[PDB]
């Protein structure tokens, strides 16, 4: 038969089908069935035609993206969209309405508009342009101006700006609709002191001279964003006079010091939950706060508060956990470590201090999925104690004891990672598995958890690939000091354990990292297990996620050391197992993978060969402040500076005499930035080590454009073929 | 003699949290006179009618004045409180009282503050962590404790103070935030007028 070739992943020739849906109510769901928009029944199945496609082939602009109101009366046409980093772009708008059938013409969206977002329900629309926040009641009218002290890399309305947008919220927008759409609440960044990383880019052979991009960004110990939060009632606005909003301030603990705004909760249509972190963050709070319309205020009783902190590390896997507040708002559920260091769901009581715990045991929730007045949903690993699991469960209110799991025996050889999307209420559900078989969609209802039908199966895909020999997956467990920790192995079809097979170590291990899990994927690894037979190994060691604070805080404060041990430990044991060729151990690894490989190739401990990284850290200082510092703390003498100075990958260039090296970096990477990587050659340069390098003119740190994508993965196969001394 | 109302229209009016207070003894009054030169908006009395104030005889007439945005009239009103109250001024009703909403008019010549600002955070901080936090109220006719912070106003919004408070003054941290409320085109000013009936030979009655 055929092989998984290098071509078929480049070409994506075996595509994976999925089934995204968009809930617009309790019981019925967007989708896209042959570029028309379908609105489908979940009770019974069938479908009407939403948004026939030939509706915008007159339009005059390829549209990228669509969204529609809650109340399904316009459309929110995305088109000229240009993007910026990993979440923020700028596009072009144009809102349509759904009855009429006609587009409207009057009072626009303006060009490059930062974020539009449609209150959660009726058909407000916020958006921000300018670094500036606009709200139309009514699509037609003209817009009220809510801030004026927007400003380009200075002052952010409502928009986060670049640190805020890749560590904090995970997003471009800083705008927070109360549940009925009274209230928008929004954040304001001021990046005034922040000092900018510039580098060239270069564009288009016709630009003569290359452009210098800046951007405002906070390195290790430099200068902070600051942040304040406010909240506006867009019903009582004026056309007459300027909008006022209401400030609502950081506790004093916060304002004593630097510290971030890390998450915003509506609770009720009058309370916001607030939570606030320290610059040091193994310490945060929550704030709960009622809006007051006799003082004209957003009161947060300090009777209210609750503190959360860390005794061994940081809050949070990244981030202090989100509350799921019941629907009077006066209790919630939230994600905490407990006693033992392992996390799991917890009752809070909003005037309370202590919480009551309502799961418990050596494995972990993930996430708080839904809350109804009966029910909690929560995907967790607990199934088989497998950390790289994930499956569904519901938890009785009325008795903790009562635990259902909704996903584990649906098709327990199949499905073993489980994700979930509720409809309004959770009156049904969507099950996403991703494997370790191929990705299965189904729907179900909630009352008695009936499967009613199957969305997408990947049938097409699994006749397609039984004619390929497709490679297999190990996933199982060493021991180190009496204590599991998990790996998986790629392994090439037919797979002869007699046999001497050469190993690339896939790394990550980053905090809170997974690379050993139950997830299907067709990637580059598949290509070198199944066509040059190469076993393909991930581990996850200490400073790894989803087991429990006393392996991932293992790594606390002292980055580039237990992370980095493991890897080769790991390393070790899987050229004991009599299936490894041990002249024939590579390893690879990408930004956080790609430092990890670089200290392991410097570490002198002979067992790799060569090894590639990609974007790589390189010194901790380089990095931005609310990563790094999150498990570093300050480089200062008084704080960390050592563990700092130590960790660095110049620090061991002396010891790449052993190894070949391949080393490879976007020139326009704004997140890990190519001084990063230069630093890594030039500490090279001046040691007298050769190696291999590549830049990429233009690239960020995806390097994931067509052409680009396509040539770092035939490169690296080129340098891996031939350090394995494969034809 | 006559009742000199000058300081309260001379100079840059105070802001509310750094209010200023005329206290009149022997003196005679012409409020209709003082009055005039506002565009008044609310006239609330409190033991007294706005007809007697202006004819009355006192012992002493005290007015407390500062400027102060209208569109925060609502927040200054008895009971509803509020961080003007709170941190800023508190109305006394010891004694007859009546508050004043007023706009300075066009063709007077005042001189006004950059923007309005009022005291919106005021708290003690203690703690190993630094996080027991008390509020810190004030008593009617007293000045905020972070009223020194800055008493001429905030050149920002969500302007943040730190202090360490003296032994004396409880110890631990002050925590003050003042807010911005921009300037409008006419100054809007608020007054709060005060009198007593003293038995003593001495009185502030009208002109005649
Ligand atoms: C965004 O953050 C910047 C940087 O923190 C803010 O700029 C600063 O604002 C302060 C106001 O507190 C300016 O003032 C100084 O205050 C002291 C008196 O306490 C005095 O010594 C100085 O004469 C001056 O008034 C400071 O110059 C200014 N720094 C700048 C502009 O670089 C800015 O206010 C923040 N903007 C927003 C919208 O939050
Ligand atoms: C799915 O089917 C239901 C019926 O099983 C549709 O509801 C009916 O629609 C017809 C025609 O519009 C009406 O005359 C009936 O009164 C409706 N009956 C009920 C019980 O709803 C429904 O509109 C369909 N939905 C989609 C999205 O196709
Ligand atoms: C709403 O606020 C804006 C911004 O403060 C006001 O516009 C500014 O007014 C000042 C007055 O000197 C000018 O210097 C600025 O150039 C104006 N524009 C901007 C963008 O700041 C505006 O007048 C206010 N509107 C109302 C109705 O009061
Ligand atoms: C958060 O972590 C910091 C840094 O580890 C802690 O501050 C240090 O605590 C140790 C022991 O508690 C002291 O010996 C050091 O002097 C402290 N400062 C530094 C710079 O290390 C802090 O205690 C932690 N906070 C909480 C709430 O646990
Ligand atoms: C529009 O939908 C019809 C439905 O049959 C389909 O045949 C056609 O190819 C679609 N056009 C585009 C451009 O997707
Ligand atoms: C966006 O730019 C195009 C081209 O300059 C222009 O024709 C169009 O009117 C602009 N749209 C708006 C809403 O200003
Ligand atoms: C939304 O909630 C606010 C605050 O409780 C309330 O005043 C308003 O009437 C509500 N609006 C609707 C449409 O329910």
């Amino acid at each position: 038969r055929k092989t998984y070739t290098l071509t078929d992943y480049l070409k994506n020739t075996y595509r994976l089908k999925l089934y995204s849906l968009r809930w617009i109510s309790d019981h019925e769901y967007l989708y896209k069935q042959e570029n028309n928009i379908l609105v489908f029944n979940a009770e019974y199945g069938n479908s009407s035609v939403f948004l026939e496609n030939s509706t915008f082939d007159e339009f005059g602009h390829s549209i990228n993206d669509y969204s529609i109101s809650p109340d399904g009366q316009f459309i929110l046409l995305e088109y000229n969209y240009v993007k910026q980093w990993r979440h923020s772009y700028t596009a072009s708008y144009d809102i349509y309405d759904l009855n009429k059938r006609q587009l409207i013409t009057e009072e626009r969206i303006p060009n490059n508009t930062q974020w539009v977002t449609w209150s959660p329900v009726g058909h407000k629309l916020a958006y921000v342009w300018n670094n500036d926040i606009y709200v139309k009641i009514e699509p037609n009218l003209p817009s009220y101006r809510i801030t004026w002290t927007g400003k380009e890399d200075i002052i952010y309305n409502g928009i986060t700006d670049w640190v805020y947008e890749e560590e904090v919220f995970s997003a471009y927008s800083a705008l927070w609709w109360s549940p009925n759409g009274t209230f928008l609440a929004y954040a304001q960044f001021n990046d005034t002191e922040v000092p900018l990383i510039e580098y060239s880019f270069y564009s288009d052979e016709s630009l003569q001279y290359p452009k210098t991009v800046r951007v405002p960004y906070p390195k290790a110990g430099a200068v902070n964003p600051t942040v304040k939060f406010f909240v506006v009632n867009t019903d009582s606005l004026s056309s007459v006079t300027n909008a006022t909003s209401i400030q609502i301030t950081a506790p004093a603990s916060m304002l004593i010091g630097d510290h971030y705004l890390c998450d915003v909760t509506w609770a009720t249509q009058e309370r916001i939950s607030l939570q606030w972190l320290r610059r040091i963050q193994n310490y945060s709070v929550m704030d709960i706060c009622d809006y007051d319309e006799s003082s004209g205020r957003w009161n947060c009783l300090v009777a209210r508060q609750h503190i959360e902190m860390s005794t061994t590390g940081w809050v949070g896997r990244f981030r202090p956990s989100e509350p799921h507040f019941t629907l009077d708002g006066n209790s919630f559920y939230k994600i905490i470590s407990n006693e033992e260091g392992y996390r799991h769901i917890c009752y809070f009581q909003i005037d309370k201090k202590d919480c009551t715990f309502i799961t418990k045991g050596t494995w972990e929730v993930i996430g708080i999925e839904a809350l109804t007045s009966d029910y909690l949903y929560y995907i967790s690993n607990e199934y088989k104690g497998m950390p790289g699991g994930r499956n569904l469960y519901k938890i009785q209110l009325s008795d903790y004891t009562k635990v259902t799991c909704l996903s584990c025996e649906l098709n327990p050889e199949r499905c073993q990672y489980y994700s979930v999307s509720f409809s309004k209420e959770a009156k049904y559900y969507q099950l996403r598995c991703s494997g370790p078989g191929l990705p299965l969609y189904t729907l179900h209802s909630s009352v008695n958890d009936k499967g009613l039908r199957v969305l997408e199966d990947n049938s097409a895909l699994d006749k397609m690939l039984q004619n390929v020999q497709m490679p297999s997956k190990k996933l199982d467990f060493i021991i180190l000091n009496e204590t599991k920790f998990w790996y998986q192995m790629i392994l090439p079809p037919h797979f002869d354990k007699s046999k001497k097979y050469p190993l690339l170590l896939d790394v990550y291990a980053g905090p809170c990292s997974q690379k050993a899990d139950t997830v299907f994927r067709l990637n580059w690894a598949t290509y070198l297990a199944s066509t040059e037979n190469i076993i393909v190994a991930s581990f996850d060691g200490r400073g790894s996620g989803y087991q429990g604070d006393k392996i991932m805080h293992a790594i606390n404060r002292r980055l580039g050391t237990f992370e980095v041990e493991d890897q080769i430990e790991a390393a070790r044991q899987f050229s004991k197992m009599g299936f490894v060729d041990n002249k024939r151990i590579a390893i690879w690894g990408w930004s956080y993978g790609g430092y990890v490989t670089s200290m392991v190739l410097g570490s002198g401990s002979g067992v790799f060969k060569c090894g590639i990284a990609v974007a790589p850290v390189s010194r901790w200082e380089y990095y931005d402040s609310v990563y790094t510092e999150r498990y570093m703390g300050l480089p200062t003498p008084e704080d960390n500076l050592d563990h700092y100075r130590n960790s660095t990958v110049m620090s061991r260039a002396e010891n790449f005499k052993q190894v070949e090296y391949l080393l490879i970096h976007g020139t326009a990477d704004d997140n890990v930035h190519f001084q990063q990587s230069a630093q890594i050659s030039k500490a090279l340069v001046d040691v007298g080590v050769d190696f291999q390098a590549m830049w990429y003119t233009d690239e960020d740190h995806g390097i994931a454009s067509s052409t680009a994508h396509q040539h770092i993965y035939t490169h690296m196969s080129h340098f891996i073929k031939q350090c394995f001394s494969l034809p | 003699t006559e009742c000199d109302f000058s300081p309260m229209l001379t100079g840059v009016a105070p802001q509310v949290y750094n209010f200023k207070r005329l206290v009149f003894s022997n003196c005679n009054y012409n409020l209709t006179k003082l009055l005039s030169l506002f565009a008044v908006d609310e006239f609330s009395c409190n033991g007294i009618s706005p007809d007697s104030i202006a004819r009355g005889c006192y012992s002493t007439l005290t007015v407390d004045y500062f400027a102060y945005p209208l569109s925060m009239k609502s927040y200054i009103r008895p009971g509803s409180a509020g961080n003007i109250p709170l941190y800023n001024y508190k109305q006394s009703f010891a004694n007859p009282t009546c508050r004043v909403m007023a706009s300075v008019l066009a063709n007077v010549t005042i001189t006004k503050p950059h923007a309005y600002g009022y005291i919106s955070k005021c708290s003690r901080l203690t703690g190993a962590n630094q996080d027991v936090e008390t509020p810190l109220y004030i008593n009617p006719g007293e000045y905020s404790i972070c009223r020194d912070f800055s008493p001429g106003g905030f050149s920002e919004d969500g302007q943040v103070f730190k202090r360490t408070l003296t032994q004396f003054e409880g110890g631990g941290l002050l925590i003050g935030v003042g807010t911005r409320v921009p300037m409008t085109d006419n100054l809007q000013m608020s007054f709060i007028i005060s009198v007593q009936y003293g038995t003593g030979t001495d009185s502030v009655c009208p002109m005649l």
